[PDB]
């Protein structure tokens, strides 16, 4: 296990745009490819987006692609979720996690598959 | 002075077959035979060449590729083969001179909830070049459309783990890979089989 | 081109013996080896005997090994296995194979030839 520092919740009007930051020193991001999940209340925690190590490839759940983006900072050690185009859909907690497993279809990804997670970030899209 | 054959099948980890590993031998004795008459080996298969005819032959070096694949993917490991491991991973030539050994390992590379540690190759723009090791991770860009950095449609991660657990059928279970080939330069012919010695 | 030929299977009680024999044609030269391999009721195709012809080296598994011999007759250019002491669990369809390789393979789908199966069957 590795200690993953999650920030950035918040409340936000639905269209708005919020921010979460994902950091882990040296290596981290380099080494194991990286998610975002999410939960509301009383669901699974469900795959939003990640990168790959290689800091060149991101991929996207089908309900926020082309609204969301991932993106990693030139020291590869913090990751940011982009959130835009919000909707009150989007209200859960957020958690960033990272996995030692390859899967060449990240649409197989699954919550069990990621460890290390970071504290749980609630975001509170209002209409 | 025997060959330290051991350091290459006895090894406590192997590579996977996307990166597979390449030890040189020299400068010593091969007994093929011993090799080729061991219980331990499922597969043992020699093309251009026979053991019996390696224990009379002395060469330069002597090369032992070594990885690790599922077991319904061995037979991929032969001149001529197609499949995802002779396309993309490890390729023999046609005219390839040594042998293929390979043994099942499910007792070393299984875990419980399944070892992730051993990937392949699951796509690739054209087929490997013999002896060819490709270890790059660009997104995979299966139709007209480039990707521009975003795994989705058409759009794959080039690399799967296979996930060995103990309980899987033998055809999914982790097999060890040894190529043995050879090569004869102007230089000391420095490994010899037992009778050319 | 190439072609397997099998033939030599029957009933046998417990303690007999059988004689397989595998005809080779379409080989331009020695450079190939023979598998033998057998389907029991339920089960997949088993490797039991191996001969890499070049080389003459005969294999066997362990629960053959005393019982069964491989050999090959070089003017009829076909491979024997002679089978004594059957026991019931010997009882299965056996097919010769052949690969362009000199050595030994337990995987089927390394042998690219194939004879038609003989039947041994061995009961009371
Ligand atoms: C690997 O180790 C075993 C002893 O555990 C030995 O029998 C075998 O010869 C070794 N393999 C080689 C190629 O040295
Ligand atoms: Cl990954």
């Amino acid at each position: 296990q590795v200690q993953l520092v999650e920030s950035g919740g918040g409340l936000v009007k639905t269209g708005g745009s919020l921010r979460l930051s994902c950091a882990a020193s040296g290596r981290t991001f380099s080494t194991y490819s990286m998610g975002w999940f999410r939960q509301a209340p009383g669901k699974e925690r469900e795959f939003v987006a990640g990168m790959r190590w290689t800091g060149s490839s991101t991929f996207y759940s089908d309900s926020v692609k082309g609204r969301f983006t991932v993106s990693r900072n030139n020291a590869k050690d913090t990751v940011y979720l982009h959130m835009n185009s919000l909707k009150p859909e989007d209200t859960a907690v957020y958690y960033c996690a990272i996995t030692t497993i390859v899967r060449a279809y990240y649409t197989e990804y699954t919550e069990a598959d990621f460890g290390s997670w970071g504290q749980g970030t609630q975001v509170t899209v209002s209409s | 002075n025997l060959c330290p054959f051991g350091e290459v099948f006895n090894a406590t980890r192997f590579a996977s077959v996307y990166a597979w590993n390449r030890k040189r031998i020299s400068n010593c004795v091969a007994d093929y035979s011993v090799l080729y008459n061991s219980a331990s080996f499922s597969t043992f298969k020699c093309y251009g060449v026979s053991p019996t005819k390696l224990n009379d032959l002395c060469f330069t070096n002597v090369y032992a590729d070594s990885f690790v694949i599922r077991g319904d993917e061995v037979r991929q490991i032969a001149p001529g083969q197609t499949g995802k491991i002779a396309d993309y991973n490890y390729k023999l030539p046609d005219d390839f001179t040594g042998c293929v050994i390979a043994w099942n390992s499910n007792n070393l590379d299984s875990k419980v909830g399944g070892n992730y540690n051993y990937l392949y190759r699951l796509f690739r723009k054209s087929n490997l070049k013999p002896f060819e090791r490709d270890i790059s991770t660009e997104i995979y860009q299966a139709g007209s459309t480039p990707c521009n950095g975003v795994e989705g449609f058409n759009c794959y991660f080039p690399l799967q783990s296979y996930g060995f657990q103990p309980t899987n059928g033998v055809g999914y279970q982790p097999y060890r890979v040894v190529v043995l080939s050879f090569e004869l330069l102007h230089a000391p012919a420095t490994v010899c089989g037992p009778k050319k010695s | 081109q190439v072609q397997l030929v099998e033939s030599g299977g029957g009933l046998v009680q417990p303690g007999g013996s059988l004689r397989l024999s595998c005809a080779a044609s379409g080989f331009t030269n020695d450079f190939y080896s023979i598998a033998w391999f057998r389907q029991a009721p339920g089960k997949e195709r088993e490797g039991v005997s191996w001969l890499s012809v070049s080389d003459n080296t005969p294999t066997y598994v362990d629960s053959v090994k005393d019982r069964f011999t491989i050999s090959r007759h070089n003017a009829n250019n076909t491979v024997y296995l002679q089978m004594n002491m059957l026991k019931p669990e010997d009882t299965a369809i056996y097919y010769c194979a052949a690969g362009r390789f000199a050595g030994r393979d337990t995987w089927p789908s390394s042998y690219d030839y194939w004879g038609q199966g003989t039947q041994v069957t061995v009961s009371s």
